[PDB]
């Protein structure tokens, strides 16, 4: 209700409630590819949470598809659905901080 | 500037001096091989260089130029939120990337943004003000100018009072002519 | 010295100007100095120059403001002339 | 949480959640003109947009770099793989923009126009639920 | 003998050079207000209340972070398939016995 | 919208955006200095 | 010697051998076919002809020709 | 001093596009509020071929 | 002998041969573009052959710029007069210059054999990836010419620079302009071979640079890097030219000596850190593209300069002389050639100016116009001067009003009309257009053949 | 001298003079283009070989 | 191409304004096309507008 209720929560309610405005976090940027990537990493981890079928989670979806060429998703889509998806191992399957 | 060696040269303390540059001009000379005939090149060259009126303008330009481009340098690396130095935010996924992200809103509103954008109506003749109203924050809304930019704009009025047609050109003055035929909201 | 013809600088400040090779270091510099500041002080200053209720009103301003507002042609030139799409076909 | 990912009320009381509709645009052939087509500029399937509204182009490359040029739009963006341009624009008045693609991206450089027709609001809206 | 750069020129415009950078960079954060506290873990929420509760004891030790989650990849289930924490816990056990 | 034969367009023509307005008056308003930079500087090309 | 005084004595003397000129010419007109024969080459690999018919990738008229 | 001609001549020649560019904006400005060339509610879409 | 000599004189003669011989192949590639783009439709190349002109046009640009201009006003023209306006006996490196010659032979051969035996096809001259590294071995070759050539490039440029090391007499203004275009491919140089070994690993060795999670627009930074420079590479020698022509034909000391030397060294500098306006339309951040279009304005301060300077040599030059001789003529046309070149050059300069007006003929008619006719003109004045020096004969040039008008005119008429197309606008590197565009495109072909005779009126 | 000086000091600052009357513009004309606008509507445009493939959201 | 239109007649208006593609043929092949035509798209045209014509009725209703 407050006015500046998309601020307050978090700074990815602007585009929940704007899909089709500039990311507070990205706007400074022609460039929209790592807008997509996070979108997308969003995605990735609502279903581990929430699932598939809940309504936030397409949403989430719908978000992605917002910023993200469907070339893009369709592929990176098969990677998650594999399990190589490098935005959706779970965290303790990561190797960053191995050898270095 | 003299013309007798005997005549010495006057010269400041410091790093960019006449003595400073005695010192360093000869270090890599085959010609200056004795005093007298060293003395000589020495001067010859700061009098063709050092005494020429016209020389000192471009000595501004290059400082001009590299004084901006050290600058905008310094200013990516330090405030752009997408140049990344430390790793501590390359670690994490995008989402994660809260330090990173405060850099996003200040770097999005420079002060020289705020102070030229309300003169887009010396370059626009309908709708100047289609994109100035936002609802959602992230950047002031936007007043048109009341003059014309200065300089070359001599075919719009030096100010927009003076302009006949220009409040009738206005994004507002058309959302009403258009919403009175249902045409669009805006 | 920002736009001054030097021959000047070396007339009227000879004992400024004795030492030519400093005089260009310092030319160098003063110039350096105002690029640098012009980015990080006109350009780059955060959430300023947004106060558009103090766009400055120069003396010419006025002056033409005030010829127009003693006539009428101010209300003519603010006047909607049209806000309509159609005209009425007769 | 499920707070951590924004929705809408609307979607969390069943309502449906857009989807999007892909289609390709392609030279129409010399063999294939009709009358009245324009020669290397009519395509066989055209963007259709809506006047006096706001609209996002995100525009990017699959394969080589192309340019996605609209001279009467005033938007000239190259299609770089790797990077989704944002482009703004607001169309002001009705009609049939010509562009081509201005990057060289092989053979067929030429032969890939690009034709965006802006309409009326309320014929966007027709158009749109029908196509 | 004559001298044409500084007398200590390579430390002075080493060290120099990374005075003033790091002298910048904190006016630069001053300025821009960013928070200046260095955290190494991920932010993902509900991935650290996991992890608190394997802290806690409340999910078994050495449970998988695919063992937890409400959607599964391909590749996860074929791990699921052979997955036997309580296996692994009495390894592990054995190993300490062992060793003292 | 569409070229059309013999046409100069100096500057651009048919925009249908406020930016292409924009662009259109960005190149008529540095066209005359560039004529004064010409014809300052050719008419001096002589003996 | 007085011969070798200038450099390229004969032609700035005049009295070089014209086949000199011809063999730079004719280098010349060598280089300019590498454009044009790879060229009509390249028109009959794909076409089976060597130059095309202005327009003959357009639909003509009947009297064309 | 004769190179002030040619400013001169570079001046006068320059104000003549001056003038072309000021009456252009004016003539714009009345595009979409009189001229009738402006049609709304008139482009249909083709449809796909 | 011929092929062993080291007589810096002999090769300066064997870079201006070289020129006008590899020349020819640039020239006919430039009727083919010009004939094929007369009307819509195909005209001499088959639709089913269009990957020829992409070659075409690739080919003319690599040649011309590297092969023919550079060579000639870089490597011709300096060898032979250069040690003779340092008073030095001869080149400082003299086995070095031998080879350099024989090097840029090499790598035209090798460019000419590839069009012959390889698949022909284009990416342009700017090689922009991943078209280019996605093609066939043509493209491998003509990497392999362009690395060859730069091992050349460099090579000379280290010669040139040693003429400070053994100068007797006073820096004349043509020898800063060389040793400064030295400098610039010393700089330049290094950072083209990276990129380009960086498009061979792509090609070649499996490389990943240029696909997804690459940033193919990291290789138009730093081609761009050298691109730029490049452009001042081959117009600074053409202006040492144009000073001592003006000088000695009207009798009068250089003005601003010091002024021109020191705009010299500034373009030198700006020069090299504006690259980024060929790479406007790619999206840039903001700050970026405001810093590249401030400097890039800032080059004409420095440009200006020079062409008031030269300007003034020419007033109040005596009557008696005759000003109908071919190389007075010729650089005086190039002060009114390139103030055209130079203000389009502005006008693109500004970016929103540039989206309307990037990979348009205009930006082709403002390049041409600098070095199609301002860079050729001023090195055929600069042999025209050195006429009795050098000492060809059995050409009608000194003396020729004719050749000098007809070019004149018969040039501007090829693009001139190119401006006019790109607010039109018609696209570059294309060859089939839009039937509305045929009026002009028309008139730039008409000129196009009418030069070609006029070449042959010389002999 | 003096005024062969002021000519050489004119040949410089002149076209400064210029350059920096169109700085301003040019600062403004790149603000514009790069303006957070509230969109409502997008539409992308993928470029393949040899065609344009656009992707439109789907009236619900 | 509405603008264009607009503004020619605009200024014909002030002055006086000259057209190249008023006067001069747009195509090089008009030197041989005096009498050619297409008749299959001439009979394709005339049905198209006759079935425009009785479209327009309807639409009248
Ligand atoms: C030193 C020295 O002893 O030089 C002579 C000495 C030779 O001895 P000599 O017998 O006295 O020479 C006789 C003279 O040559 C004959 O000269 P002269 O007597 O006729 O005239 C006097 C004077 C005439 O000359 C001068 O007095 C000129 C002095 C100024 C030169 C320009 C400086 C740069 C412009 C200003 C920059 C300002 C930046 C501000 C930044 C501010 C930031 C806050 O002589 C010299 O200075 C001769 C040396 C000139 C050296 C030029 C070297 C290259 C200059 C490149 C300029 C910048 C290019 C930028 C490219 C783009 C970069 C991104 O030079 C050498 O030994 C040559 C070595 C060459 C090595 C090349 C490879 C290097 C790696
Ligand atoms: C842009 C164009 C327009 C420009 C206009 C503006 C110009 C302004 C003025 C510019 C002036 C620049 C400075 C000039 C300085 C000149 C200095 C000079 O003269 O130096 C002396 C120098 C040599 O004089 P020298 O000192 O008496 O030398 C004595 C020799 O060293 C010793 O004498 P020797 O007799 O013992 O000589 C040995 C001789 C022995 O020669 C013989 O025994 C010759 C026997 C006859 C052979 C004739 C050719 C046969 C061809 C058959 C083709 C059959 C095709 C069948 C096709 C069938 C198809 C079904 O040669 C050889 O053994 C080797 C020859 C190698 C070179 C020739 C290569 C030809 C092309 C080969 C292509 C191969 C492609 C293979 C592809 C393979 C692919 C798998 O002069 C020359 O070399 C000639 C220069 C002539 C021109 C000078 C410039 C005049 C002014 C410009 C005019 C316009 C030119 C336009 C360009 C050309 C257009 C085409
Ligand atoms: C089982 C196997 C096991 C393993 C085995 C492994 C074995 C490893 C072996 C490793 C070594 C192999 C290589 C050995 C090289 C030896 C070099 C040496 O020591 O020679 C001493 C030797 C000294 O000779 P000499 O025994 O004292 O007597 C020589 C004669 O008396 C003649 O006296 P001269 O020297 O005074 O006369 C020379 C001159 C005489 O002059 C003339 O013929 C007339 C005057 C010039 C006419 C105008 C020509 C055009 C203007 C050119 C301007 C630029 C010139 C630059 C300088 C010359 C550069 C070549 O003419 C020429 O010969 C060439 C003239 C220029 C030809 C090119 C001009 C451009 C044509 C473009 C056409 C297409 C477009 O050098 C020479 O004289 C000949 C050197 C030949 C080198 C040829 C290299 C050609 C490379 C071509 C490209 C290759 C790739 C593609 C080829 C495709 C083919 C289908
Ligand atoms: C030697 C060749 C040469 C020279 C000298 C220049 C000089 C300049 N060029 Fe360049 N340029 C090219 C060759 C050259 N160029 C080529 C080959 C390309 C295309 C490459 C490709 O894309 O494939 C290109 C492309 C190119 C573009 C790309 C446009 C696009 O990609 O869409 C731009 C825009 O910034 C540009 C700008 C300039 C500028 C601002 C100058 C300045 O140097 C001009 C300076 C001169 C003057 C300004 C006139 C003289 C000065 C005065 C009369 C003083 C008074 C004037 C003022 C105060 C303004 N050039
Ligand atoms: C300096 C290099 C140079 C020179 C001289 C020329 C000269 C000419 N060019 Fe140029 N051209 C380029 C460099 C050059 N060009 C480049 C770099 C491109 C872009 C490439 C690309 O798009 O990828 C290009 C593109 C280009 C195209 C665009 C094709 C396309 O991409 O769609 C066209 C045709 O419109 C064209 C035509 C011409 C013509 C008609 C001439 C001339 O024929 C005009 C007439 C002049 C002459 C015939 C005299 C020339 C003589 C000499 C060069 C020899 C001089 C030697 C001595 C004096 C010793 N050129
Ligand atoms: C010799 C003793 C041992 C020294 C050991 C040093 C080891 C590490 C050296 C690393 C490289 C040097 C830079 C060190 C920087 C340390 C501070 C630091 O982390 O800075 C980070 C900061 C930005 O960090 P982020 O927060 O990730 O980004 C936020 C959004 N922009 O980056 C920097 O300031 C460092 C990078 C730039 C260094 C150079 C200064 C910038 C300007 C360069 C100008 C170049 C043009 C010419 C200048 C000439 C002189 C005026
Ligand atoms: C004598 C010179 C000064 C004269 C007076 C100038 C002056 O006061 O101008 C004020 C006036 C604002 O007044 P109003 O709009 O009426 O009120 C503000 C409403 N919000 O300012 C302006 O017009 C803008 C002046 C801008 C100067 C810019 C200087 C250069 C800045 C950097 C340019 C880019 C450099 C390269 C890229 C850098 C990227 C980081
Ligand atoms: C007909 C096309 C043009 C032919 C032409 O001009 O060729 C000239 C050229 C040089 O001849 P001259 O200038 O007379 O030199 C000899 C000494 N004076 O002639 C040749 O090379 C003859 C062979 C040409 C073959 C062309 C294929
Ligand atoms: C000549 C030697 C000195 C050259 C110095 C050139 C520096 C120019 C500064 C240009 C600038 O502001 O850099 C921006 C620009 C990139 O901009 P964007 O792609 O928009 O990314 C910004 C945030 N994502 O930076 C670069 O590309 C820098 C390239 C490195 C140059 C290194 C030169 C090394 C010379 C030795
Ligand atoms: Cu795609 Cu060009
Ligand atoms: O390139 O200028
Ligand atoms: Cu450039
Ligand atoms: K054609
Ligand atoms: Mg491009």
């Amino acid at each position: 209700e407050s006015a500046d209720a998309l601020f307050v929560g978090t700074l990815d309610r602007l585009t929940a409630e704007h899909p089709h405005t500039d990311d507070p976090r990205f706007a400074f940027q022609s460039n929209q590819w790592n807008n997509c990537e996070l979108r997308f990493t969003q995605f990735c981890r609502c279903t581990r949470e929430l699932g598939e079928d809940d309504p936030r989670c397409k949403y989430q979806y719908y978000r992605a598809q917002t910023v993200c060429h469907e070339f893009l998703l369709e592929d990176w889509m098969e990677h998650r659905h594999r399990g190589t998806c490098d935005l959706d191992i779970m965290p303790d399957r990561q190797v960053i901080h191995m050898r270095g | 500037p003299p013309t007798r060696l005997s005549t010495p040269l006057y010269s400041e303390g410091g790093a960019f001096t006449v003595n400073w540059w005695r010192n360093r001009y000869g270090l890599y000379s085959r010609r200056q091989t004795d005093p007298m005939l060293a003395e000589f090149l020495f001067r010859q060259q700061v009098k063709e260089w050092f005494y020429d009126v016209p020389s000192y303008n471009y000595a501004a330009l290059v400082g001009l130029a590299l004084g901006i481009l050290v600058a905008v340098i310094w200013r990516h690396f330090l405030f752009n939120p997408d140049v990344y130095v430390r790793r501590q935010e390359l670690r994490k996924m995008w989402p994660d990337r809260h330090r990173q992200f405060a850099y996003a809103v200040p770097y999005l509103n420079p002060q020289l943004k705020n102070l030229l954008l309300p003169y887009k109506n010396s370059f626009i003749d309908n709708e100047p003000d289609y994109a100035d109203y936002n609802p959602v924050g992230l950047r002031p809304q936007r007043v048109m100018a009341i003059r014309r930019i200065p300089g070359f704009f001599w075919a719009i009025p030096q100010y927009f009072f003076e302009d006949p047609l220009y409040t009738s050109c206005s994004t507002k003055n058309m959302q009403t002519i258009y919403k009175k035929l249902g045409y669009s909201e805006l | 010295s920002i736009f001054t013809p030097m021959d000047w600088m070396f007339y009227y400040f000879p004992n400024y100007s004795r030492d030519k090779v400093a005089l260009m270091a310092r030319q160098i510099k003063i110039h350096f100095a105002i690029g640098f500041a012009l980015v990080f002080l006109v350009y780059h200053p955060p959430y300023k120059g947004a106060d558009y209720g103090n766009f400055h009103k120069s003396p010419l301003y006025w002056y033409k403001y005030n010829q127009l507002e003693r006539s009428g042609q101010l209300q003519e030139n603010l006047r909607i002339k049209r806000d309509w799409f159609y005209d009425e076909d007769p | 949480s499920p707070e951590d990912y924004p929705t809408p009320q609307k979607y969390l009381e069943g309502a449906p959640i857009p989807s999007w509709y892909s289609f390709q645009s392609n030279l129409v052939g010399d063999m294939d003109l009709k009358p009245g087509m324009a020669r290397m500029l009519e395509v066989d399937k055209r963007l259709t947009v809506p006047t006096r509204t706001h609209i996002r182009f995100l525009i990017t490359g699959a394969d080589v770099i192309h340019s996605w040029s609209v001279p009467s739009l005033g938007i000239k963006c190259d299609a770089t793989p790797g990077r989704l341009v944002k482009i703004n624009t607001f169309i002001q008045r009705e009609g049939v923009f010509y562009g081509q693609c201005s990057e060289l991206c092989g053979t067929l450089h030429a032969f890939m126009p690009i034709v965006v027709e802006a309409v009326s609001p309320e014929a966007f809206a027709a158009h749109a639920k029908k196509w | 003998g004559r001298r044409l750069l500084h007398g200590n020129y390579f430390t002075r415009y080493l060290f120099g050079s990374l005075a003033v950078i790091w002298i910048a960079e904190y006016a630069a954060a001053c300025q821009y207000g960013i928070p200046r506290h260095r955290n190494p873990n991920w932010m993902w929420s509900w991935w650290l209340e996991k992890q608190n509760q394997i802290k806690n004891g409340e999910i078994p030790a050495n449970t998988p972070g695919y063992a937890m989650v409400k959607w599964n990849n391909e590749a996860e289930q074929r791990w699921l398939k052979t997955l036997n924490v309580e296996a692994m816990n009495e390894e592990f056990a054995r190993r300490r016995e062992a060793y003292y | 919208d569409i070229p059309w034969p013999a046409r100069t367009d100096w500057g651009g023509h048919d925009p249908a955006t406020p930016f292409a307005e924009l662009m259109i008056n960005t190149h008529s308003m540095f066209w005359p200095v560039a004529i004064f930079i010409y014809v300052s500087a050719i008419y001096m090309v002589k003996k | 010697n007085l011969e070798d005084h200038f450099d390229l004595a004969e032609y700035m003397m005049k009295m070089h051998n014209p086949m000199s000129e011809y063999l730079y010419w004719i280098a010349g007109f060598v280089s300019g076919l590498h454009g044009i024969l790879p060229l009509l080459h390249s028109n009959y690999y794909f076409s089976g002809m060597f130059l095309p018919r202005d327009n003959d990738n357009t639909q003509l008229c009947d009297d064309s020709w | 001093r004769d190179w002030l001609i040619g400013v001169m001549l570079g001046m006068y020649l320059g104000n003549l596009c001056v003038q072309q560019h000021r009456q252009y904006r004016v003539d714009m400005k009345l595009f979409y509020l009189e001229a009738p060339e402006h049609k709304i509610n008139w482009v249909k879409p083709r449809g796909d071929l | 002998f011929y092929i062993l000599v080291n007589n810096n004189k002999r090769i300066g003669i064997y870079y201006i041969k070289l020129s006008i011989i590899i020349g020819i192949l640039g020239i006919v590639l430039s009727y083919i573009i010009r004939v094929e783009l007369y009307n819509s439709g195909n005209r001499i190349i088959k639709y089913d052959n269009v990957n020829y002109y992409n070659m075409v046009i690739t080919l003319h640009g690599l040649l011309m710029i590297f092969y023919i201009i550079m060579p000639g006003l870089y490597g011709g023209i300096p060898l032979y007069i250069l040690p003779i306006l340092s008073v030095i006996t001869d080149i400082v490196l003299p086995r070095i210059n031998n080879i350099s010659i024989i090097i840029v032979l090499i790598s035209y051969i090798v460019v000419i054999n590839s069009i012959v035996i390889e698949y022909n096809i284009g990416t342009g001259w700017t090689l922009y990836p991943p078209l280019s590294i996605i093609g066939t071995v043509i493209v491998n070759m003509i990497l392999y010419g362009l690395i060859i050539i730069g091992i050349s490039s460099i090579i000379s440029a280290i010669n040139f620079m040693n003429i400070l090391i053994v100068i007797d007499g006073i820096i004349y203004v043509y020898i800063w302009s060389i040793i400064i275009t030295s400098v610039l491919l010393i700089i330049s140089l290094p950072i083209l071979n990276g990129i380009l070994l960086m498009i061979l690993s792509d090609i070649y060795f499996n490389s990943i640079y240029f696909i997804l999670n690459g940033d193919v627009v990291l290789y138009q930074h730093l081609f761009w890097y050298f691109g730029h420079p490049e452009v001042y590479i081959l117009i600074l020698p053409a202006f040492g030219i144009i000073s001592i022509i003006l000088s000695v034909l009207n009798n009068k000391i250089i003005f601003g000596m010091k002024s021109m030397i020191l705009a010299i060294i500034m373009i030198s500098i700006l020069g090299s850190i504006v690259w980024a306006h060929h790479i406007y339309t790619v999206g840039l951040e903001l700050d970026t593209k405001i810093y590249f279009n401030n400097l890039t304005l800032i080059i004409s301060i420095p440009t200006g300069n020079k062409i008031y300077n030269w300007i003034i040599l020419y007033i109040g030059s005596y009557n008696i002389l005759y000003n109908g001789y071919q190389s007075l003529i010729f650089s005086i046309m190039f002060i009114i050639i390139f103030i055209i070149g130079g203000i389009t050059g502005i006008i693109i300069s500004i970016d929103i100016i540039d989206i309307g007006l990037h990979d348009t003929y205009y930006i082709v008619s403002h390049f041409h116009y600098i070095l199609s006719i301002g860079a050729v003109i001023s090195l055929l004045a600069g042999i025209l001067l050195l006429k009795d020096i050098i000492g060809y004969y059995n050409v009608i040039i000194k003396i020729n009003k004719y050749f000098g008008l007809l070019l004149f005119i018969n040039i501007n008429i090829i693009f001139t009309p190119q401006f006019i197309i790109g607010f039109n606008v018609m696209p570059r590197r294309i060859l089939e257009y839009s039937d509305n565009i045929i009026v002009w495109n028309l008139i730039s072909s008409i000129g196009s053949i009418s030069t070609i005779l006029i070449l042959l009126s010389i002999f | 001298y003096n005024l062969v000086m002021k000519v050489e000091f004119l040949f410089f600052y002149l076209p400064t003079i210029i350059v920096f009357g169109i700085c301003i513009p040019v600062y403004t004309i790149n603000f514009a283009q790069e303006e957070v606008i509230y969109t409502t509507m997008t539409v992308k445009v993928t470029g393949r070989q040899w065609y344009w493939v656009y992707e439109v959201e789907s009236p619900t | 191409n509405p603008i264009t239109r607009y503004l020619d007649r605009r200024r014909a208006e002030r002055g006086p304004y000259y057209l190249m593609s008023n006067v001069l043929p747009y195509h090089p092949h008009f030197l041989w096309m005096r009498n050619s035509h297409d008749y299959e798209a001439a009979e394709a045209l005339a049905a198209r507008r006759e079935k425009d014509r009785e479209l327009a009725a309807k639409l009248e209703a």
